[PDB]
């Protein structure tokens, strides 16, 4: 029963490792040889021919309750593989089934032969050995293992089209609506398939009853729950400790937003011994701290019923806080948040929430939910109908989830008869950052305001603000900045900028505002005089 | 035997992400690929293959749409394929057929196959991605129509002599049958041609039914200060695209006026300048400025009147402008509308210039890339980037008409 191992290559123009074998204590070299003794016995290891020039550092670490090879250099030279599964199954997408069973594959890598031509590079000295199976810590092991497991389970899945099989790494979840007898029988059938193909399934890694521990989740029969993820809190952090830490964070970052591993990785800047103490950086320190906070949370929800409808209800909370809930009738599958961040409005942000939820739902349920939004249809449609940018919106419903998203803009398409007309402009001295913002009106008035540490754009905006501030409930304003024009057109309701905020404040008080643009420096009546007024001495 | 294929110097194969799809599309895709594999057109990709191109499904039964744009950028040669008979646009009717299935009769060189890897996702990531690579010419690769030319030539060349009135040209996975025959005589030529291929998924165009539109300056009985301000504005927009456009004299009309509702007193200078500008725009839009050596571009934007318009251009040189009728369904999806406009523009560009433009779209990259495929019905995918429509451009395009 032999399947030929997949062929592997090193990156072009590269060679296997030939690194330094650091001597270690007598006690250590004792346990190590003991370990390798067993591995060579069982078939995981084999002795290196006298012509093998390659070598990788070996280490021994105090049992996490012992041998650790530093394949960092071999990995660096190994070809790239395919990341055959980035994304973790979410229990909210798991169909509600009568029976569930969870089980792990033991020493998964030990059951997969490494190609003869590639074993040479795995060489390490103690006697010298090379791997015959996928080495733990080697770059290609998880890609090959993942691929192999998919092929082992595929025939089982097509034989039992009604059973739900979910495999992630060496964790397999089995769910079905068969009788307790039939279910257990199909699970035994699965273990028989695996064991027969050489994959062990420890009785200890087998889970008969609830709660089922599955990938950080605890699956109860009625609901699921994401446990708080605990992160190691060591005294002295070695390169290996940071590696494992970053491994966990890599997984965890799929379950939570805001997880960063950047400055944490910069701590193990390559060639440093795998045992070498890391030099803690302030930003690395800060990163781990924020990560601990983020993960010190917990989530929960119910399971999916594909026959029933999939809905999404959104609600704006405090200020930038939008929350949602994916549900089927009154049953909530999962809850979510969005507060992502210069000057938009509720309708534009609402659309961003809808996009986020839509993307998430395609991933988990393979379908788009029915949306229930806190915004009236006429308001929504009217705004997007006029806006220059298109956005995604599937069928939806309005729901009176106060507060409602409402836009109240009195921007009119034609000059307002009788309303005073303000011509706006702002200057800025490139070198002193001193400028002026002002206006001139068709009713004879004018005003100028000196600005300091400003900018052309800021001066332009300060001028528009001045016009809004000194005008009646109805006003026409002519600007020469397409920038200001763009901003006003986007009818913003929220901004970080102080001047933009005044502009919004004033704009809401107006009954009607007509705003148009004219090219600058063309001697256009009104524009030419404000231009000269604010440019004087600037 | 298959010819050796090369990636451009210093370029490697695609390494793009697969996007999440609906359950129905995933099921349809897996079925398609199962058959293709069974037919020897695909084979599973090893874990040692690091490449990946995004796959999609369009629609009824589904068709697989693999997005090989990146692979096409990195493929050496096959440049002279993206040859055109300007008569095409004059034909009364054009039938476009998707002939990509035919490619599967020709093998792909074993050394290039790994770069065609693609992945089929699974709902809720229940299982790892199912990966495949092609063993034959892939639909969507620029090299396929080229390598298939001989096989295709052995059929179309005879049929072309027997119908010298009909124009039969191929662009990528498409075959255009254009002629002036009566519909039954046209449908006849089409059925014949299909019978020859078999030894469906396509659409109809009516070129001579397309109304040519142009930028046209307003004409009013009475012009106000506001009217002249608005005119000079768009004239200023045009001055960037069209040479010779001036506004000095029109501006002078309102140099001493601030009240927007006031009527301007016309001068001969202003009138001659507005007239000169009308003639310039008219004369320059009837010109021919195309350069098949420069990228063909299309920018889409919404009118200030909220109608969809576009401009076909090369840098600042505008080759064509169009405007589509306003949409009634007030609650239609934005991404849907834009996608329909894009496909209409491309189809039109294909007939006229023989190639798909690079689009500049008024949509956020992330939203567009996530949903565009749900409203796609053609087999091609243009390159595109994302842009912001300036308020002035919205007013400028209000002038497209006729």
């Amino acid at each position: 029963a032999k399947v030929e191992p997949i062929k592997i290559m090193l990156k072009p123009g590269k060679d296997g490792p030939k690194l330094r074998q650091w001597p270690l204590t007598k006690e250590k070299i004792e346990a190590l040889k003991e370990i390798c003794e067993k591995m060579e016995k069982e078939g995981q290891l084999e002795e290196a021919p006298p012509t093998n020039p390659y070598n990788t550092p070996t280490f021994a670490i105090k049992k996490k309750d012992r041998m650790l090879i530093d394949f960092r250099e071999l990995n660096k030279v190994t070809q790239d593989f395919t990341e055959i599964q980035l994304g973790i199954p979410h229990p909210a997408g798991l169909a509600k089934k009568r029976r569930i069973t969870v089980l792990d594959v033991g020493d998964a890598y030990f059951s997969i032969p490494l190609h003869e031509d590639f074993r040479p590079y795995t060489a390490f000295t103690l006697k010298r050995y090379i791997y015959k199976v996928l080495p733990q810590g080697w770059k290609g092991s998880p890609a090959i293992f993942q691929h192999t497991m998919r092929q082992v389970l595929e025939p089982f899945r097509k034989a039992n089209k009604d059973v739900i099989i979910i495999q992630y790494m060496d964790d397999i979840l089995i769910a079905s609506d068969r009788t307790d007898l039939e279910h257990d029988r199909v699970v035994l059938q699965l273990k028989e398939l695996l064991n027969g193909l050489g994959f062990s399934t420890p009785d200890e890694k087998f889970q008969k009853d609830p709660p089922y521990h599955w990938m950080g989740y605890e699956l109860w029969p009625t609901k699921w729950k994401l446990q708080k993820i605990q992160l190691p809190q060591k005294e002295i952090w070695t390169v290996n400790d940071i590696q494992k830490l970053v491994g966990v964070l890599n997984w965890a970052a799929q379950l939570y937003p805001g997880i960063k591993t950047k400055h944490l990785c910069r701590l193990i800047s390559g060639k440093m011994t795998l045992t070498e103490e890391v030099q803690w950086t302030e930003l690395a320190e800060a990163e781990l701290e924020e990560n601990r906070i983020i993960l010190s949370q917990e989530q929960e929800g119910h399971y999916y019923q594909e026959e029933k409808e999939l809905e999404a209800t959104v609600q704006k909370d405090q200020d930038n806080q939008w929350t949602y809930k994916i549900h089927q009738e009154e049953k909530i599958l999962k809850v979510g948040k969005y507060a992502k961040v210069t000057h938009t409005n509720g309708i534009r942000l609402l659309a961003q929430v809808v996009q986020k939820i839509g993307k998430e739902a395609l991933v988990i349920w393979g379908r788009i939910p029915k949306f229930h939004l806190p915004v009236e249809r006429e308001i929504w449609e009217q705004w997007w109908d006029n806006y220059w940018q298109v956005t995604w919106i599937p069928d939806w419903d309005f729901v009176s989830t106060p507060p409602l998203v409402r836009l109240a803009f009195n921007l009119v398409g034609d000059p307002i008869p009788g309303a005073e007309t303000f011509y706006t402009d702002g200057s800025c001295n490139r070198q002193s950052k001193e400028g002026k913002a002002g206006y001139v009106t068709d009713r004879g008035k004018d005003k100028v305001k000196k600005l300091e540490q400003t900018t052309n754009q800021q001066a332009e905006l300060e001028a528009f603000a001045m016009a809004l501030t000194d005008s009646g409930p109805k006003v026409n304003i002519i600007v020469d900045s397409q920038y200001v024009m763009g901003i006003v057109a986007s009818q913003p309701t929220e901004s970080e900028s102080k001047i933009v905020n005044q502009i919004i404040e004033e704009m809401i008080k107006k009954e009607a505002i007509y705003v148009a643009w004219v090219p600058a420096h063309k001697g256009i009546g009104g524009n030419q005089e404000v231009d000269h007024l604010v440019s004087q001495g600037i | 035997e298959p010819i050796k294929i090369m990636l451009k110097p210093g370029k490697d194969g695609p390494k793009l992400r697969q996007w999440p799809l609906t359950k129905e599309k995933i099921e349809a895709l897996k079925e398609i690929c199962e058959k293709m594999e069974k037919e020897g057109q695909l084979e599973e990709a090893p874990p040692t293959n690091p490449y990946n191109t995004p796959t999609f499904a369009i629609k009824n039964k589904w068709r697989m749409l693999i997005d090989f744009r990146e692979l096409n950028k990195v493929t050496q040669d096959f440049t002279e394929i993206q040859p055109h008979p300007a008569g095409l646009a004059k034909k009364r009717r054009i039938t476009v057929l998707d002939v990509g299935d035919a490619y599967f009769s020709i093998p792909l060189h074993e050394d290039f196959r790994p770069y065609t890897a693609f992945t089929l996702p699974s709902v809720n990531n229940a299982e790892p991605g199912k990966r495949y690579i092609y063993k034959v010419l892939p639909q969507g690769w620029k090299g396929s129509p080229a390598i298939f030319q001989h096989t295709m030539r052995q059929v179309l060349e005879p049929f072309r002599k027997a119908n010298k009135d009909v124009i039969i040209i191929q662009y990528m996975d498409d075959i255009l049958i254009a002629s002036d025959r009566t519909d039954l005589e046209h449908d006849r030529v089409v059925l014949q041609l299909k019978e020859l291929l078999n030894g469906w998924m396509g659409y109809e165009l009516w070129p001579t039914k397309w109304k040519l539109q142009k930028i046209q300056l307003p004409q009013k009985e009475i012009w106000t200060v506001n009217d002249i301000q608005k005119l000079v504005g768009v004239l200023n927009w045009a001055a960037q695209l069209y040479p010779g456009i001036k506004t000095k004299h029109l501006c002078r009309l309102i140099s001493g006026k601030m009240t927007l509702t006031e009527e301007v007193q016309w001068t001969e200078l202003a009138e001659a300048e507005l007239e000169e500008n009308r003639i310039i725009l008219s004369q320059e839009q009837e010109g021919h400025y195309y350069q098949e050596e420069k990228e063909l571009e299309a920018t889409v934007q919404k009118d200030q009147d909220n109608q969809w318009t576009y401009k076909i251009h090369q840098e600042e040189k505008i080759l064509k402008v169009g405007k589509y009728a306003k949409v009634k369904n007030t609650h239609t999806n934005g991404i849907r509308l834009l996608a329909q406009v894009v496909q209409k523009i491309g189809k039109e560009a294909l007939v006229i210039w023989g190639r798909i433009p690079k689009f500049h779209l008024p949509v956020e990259r992330e939203i567009w890339e996530q949903w565009w495929d749900n409203y796609w019905q053609v087999t091609w995918i243009p390159d595109w980037d994302f842009v912001s429509t300036p308020p002035l451009v919205r007013l400028a395009f209000n002038l497209v008409g006729d």
